[PDB]
């Protein structure tokens, strides 16, 4: 059920170069 | 993808392309909702204008891609058991865009894993202003090597129905930076059927929140691209499921 969880990524506890834009925006 | 990036490698593992038989053609993008369920937008299969009628037999997928290079150990083929359109799918404002294509399983793995599906989610991340990603192997211009990314802010409805003259229904939502927002951005041709993702701050996972439609030519001033609103929708994609 870990859908999402992007295993080079989240997984590794690692976040991709443009993620933080997004959350961001979240506020 | 206009204004795009190059994406990271497993930066979108749920990221699925969408190819004919024969003639051997790259007609759109989908997603990997599960290890046996690929989602996609309707007008990639059936648009009667342009006697689009493709079945299982005419299709095929290829999962983990990272450039249209053989990812040798890393790329996955399959081919699909039955397809599944929205029965009220308005072809004549592709109101309710979007079908099911189901597959064998394919084996998740670093640069294959499924994207999840908004839940009641959507109440916090459908908000205009919230940013989203797109990716997508589509037309850099309107007139690429590597999958192209782009993350575009949600626009709200008034700005949305102003800016065309189709009939815009609640079973969709616009997305783009405005003619005075600084950045630009936006689907193309070849994208139909991309994902448009967001990254919930609550369980740190990425939610299909939308897919890829429609949109009046591609990064125009005064123009947003139109993606088909998958919560509204999922109650049927849960029928069938
Ligand atoms: O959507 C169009 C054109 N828009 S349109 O002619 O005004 C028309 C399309 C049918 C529904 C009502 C609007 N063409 C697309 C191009 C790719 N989609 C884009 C997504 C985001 N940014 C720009 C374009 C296309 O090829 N289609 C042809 C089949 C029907 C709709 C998609």
């Amino acid at each position: 059920a870990d859908c999402g969880l992007r295993p080079l990524f989240e997984k590794k506890s690692l976040e991709d170069k443009t993620e933080r834009e997004l959350l961001e925006s979240y506020i | 993808i206009v204004e795009g990036s190059d994406a990271e490698i497993g930066m979108s593992p749920w990221q699925v392309m969408l190819f004919r038989k024969s003639p051997q053609e790259l007609l759109c993008g989908a997603s990997l909702i599960s290890d046996r369920w690929v989602l996609t937008a309707a007008h990639c299969l059936l648009y009667p204008p342009w006697d689009k009628n493709f079945t299982e037999n005419d299709l095929l997928v290829r999962i983990g891609k990272h450039s249209r290079r053989y990812e040798r150990n890393i790329e996955k083929i399959s081919m699909l058991e039955k397809i599944y359109i929205h029965p009220r799918y308005n072809w004549r404002n592709l109101d309710r865009d979007i079908a099911l294509m189901k597959l064998k399983p394919v084996a998740f793995s670093d640069y294959i894993h499924p994207v999840c599906l908004p839940d009641r989610t959507a109440a916090s991340l459908l908000q205009a202003g919230y940013k989203g990603r797109v990716t997508g192997w589509g037309n850099l211009k309107e007139t690429p090597s590597v999958l192209q990314v782009v993350n575009l802010p949600i626009v709200e409805r008034p700005v949305c129905k102003d800016s065309t003259r189709i009939r815009i229904t609640d079973n969709m939502f616009c997305a783009g930076y405005k003619p005075d927002e600084g950045k630009r951005g936006d689907a193309c041709e070849g994208d139909s059927g991309g994902p448009f993702v967001m990254k919930s701050p609550f369980n740190n996972r990425w939610y299909q929140m939308g897919i890829v439609s429609w949109g009046e030519g591609c990064d125009r001033d005064g123009k947003y691209g139109f993606y088909t609103h998958v919560f509204r929708l999922k109650k049927w994609i849960q029928k069938v499921i």
